[PDB]
Protein backbone atom coordinates (compact mmCIF):
# COMPACT_ATOMS: atom_id res chain seq x y z
CA UNK A 1 0.00 0.00 0.00
CA UNK A 2 1.08 3.38 0.06
CA UNK A 3 2.49 3.10 3.59
CA UNK A 4 6.21 2.53 4.15
CA UNK A 5 9.53 2.63 2.45
CA UNK A 6 9.87 2.34 -1.52
CA UNK A 7 10.74 -1.30 -2.91
CA UNK A 8 13.24 -2.40 -5.26
CA UNK A 9 11.47 -1.75 -9.25
CA UNK A 10 13.09 -2.32 -12.45
CA UNK A 11 12.13 0.72 -14.52
CA UNK A 12 13.51 -1.29 -17.88
CA UNK A 13 12.11 -5.33 -18.70
CA UNK A 14 13.21 -7.49 -21.12
CA UNK A 15 10.27 -9.07 -23.22
CA UNK A 16 9.96 -11.66 -26.18
CA UNK A 17 7.26 -11.41 -28.74
CA UNK A 18 5.42 -14.62 -28.93
CA UNK A 19 3.97 -13.21 -32.31
CA UNK A 20 4.50 -11.33 -35.76
CA UNK A 21 3.07 -7.93 -35.18
CA UNK A 22 3.38 -4.82 -38.20
CA UNK A 23 0.86 -2.53 -37.06
CA UNK A 24 0.01 -1.82 -40.82
CA UNK A 25 -1.72 -5.31 -40.61
CA UNK A 26 -2.99 -5.80 -37.28
CA UNK A 27 -3.33 -2.86 -35.81
CA UNK A 28 -7.17 -1.31 -34.76
CA UNK A 29 -5.60 2.84 -34.05
CA UNK A 30 -5.77 5.54 -36.32
CA UNK A 31 -2.35 7.02 -35.56
CA UNK A 32 -0.77 3.11 -35.25
CA UNK A 33 1.96 3.78 -38.42
CA UNK A 34 3.40 6.75 -36.75
CA UNK A 35 3.01 5.58 -32.68
CA UNK A 36 4.10 1.39 -32.96
CA UNK A 37 6.82 -0.85 -33.29
CA UNK A 38 7.06 -3.66 -35.85
CA UNK A 39 8.42 -7.25 -34.58
CA UNK A 40 8.72 -10.44 -35.17
CA UNK A 41 8.34 -13.61 -32.86
CA UNK A 42 11.19 -14.40 -31.25
CA UNK A 43 12.31 -10.75 -30.73
CA UNK A 44 13.00 -8.89 -27.50
CA UNK A 45 12.14 -6.00 -26.63
CA UNK A 46 13.32 -3.77 -23.98
CA UNK A 47 10.24 -1.95 -22.07
CA UNK A 48 10.11 1.39 -20.10
CA UNK A 49 8.41 1.53 -17.35
CA UNK A 50 4.32 0.58 -17.08
CA UNK A 51 1.87 -0.05 -19.57
CA UNK A 52 -0.47 2.62 -20.37
CA UNK A 53 -3.85 2.40 -20.01
CA UNK A 54 -5.16 1.36 -23.48
CA UNK A 55 -2.52 -1.93 -23.13
CA UNK A 56 0.92 -0.69 -25.04
CA UNK A 57 4.32 -0.32 -23.62
CA UNK A 58 6.76 1.87 -24.52
CA UNK A 59 9.20 -0.31 -26.18
CA UNK A 60 12.73 -0.15 -28.27
CA UNK A 61 14.05 -2.49 -30.15
CA UNK A 62 17.13 -2.66 -33.06
CA UNK A 63 17.01 1.11 -32.72
CA UNK A 64 13.87 2.06 -33.47
CA UNK A 65 11.11 3.08 -30.00
CA UNK A 66 7.51 2.72 -29.99
CA UNK A 67 4.42 1.32 -28.51
CA UNK A 68 3.68 -2.21 -28.62
CA UNK A 69 0.47 -4.35 -27.79
CA UNK A 70 1.23 -5.98 -24.44
CA UNK A 71 -0.81 -8.93 -25.35
CA UNK A 72 1.63 -9.50 -28.26
CA UNK A 73 4.60 -10.37 -25.34
CA UNK A 74 5.23 -12.71 -23.15
CA UNK A 75 4.19 -12.17 -19.28
CA UNK B 1 -11.08 8.44 -31.14
CA UNK B 2 -8.91 6.30 -28.42
CA UNK B 3 -6.76 3.62 -28.83
CA UNK B 4 -6.96 -0.30 -27.87
CA UNK B 5 -5.53 -3.50 -28.24
CA UNK B 6 -5.42 -5.89 -31.20
CA UNK B 7 -7.31 -8.93 -31.11
CA UNK B 8 -4.62 -11.28 -28.85
CA UNK B 9 -3.83 -14.55 -30.86
CA UNK B 10 -5.18 -17.75 -30.09
CA UNK B 11 -3.16 -19.66 -31.76
CA UNK B 12 -0.03 -21.35 -30.19
CA UNK B 13 2.26 -19.20 -30.46
CA UNK B 14 5.47 -20.14 -32.92
CA UNK B 15 8.62 -19.82 -30.63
Amino acid sequence: GPLGSPEFNRPVKRMIALYDYDPQELSPNVDAEQVELCFKTGEIILVYGDMDEDGFYMGELDGVRGLVPSNFLAD
Amino acid sequence: IGRRLPPTPSKPSTL
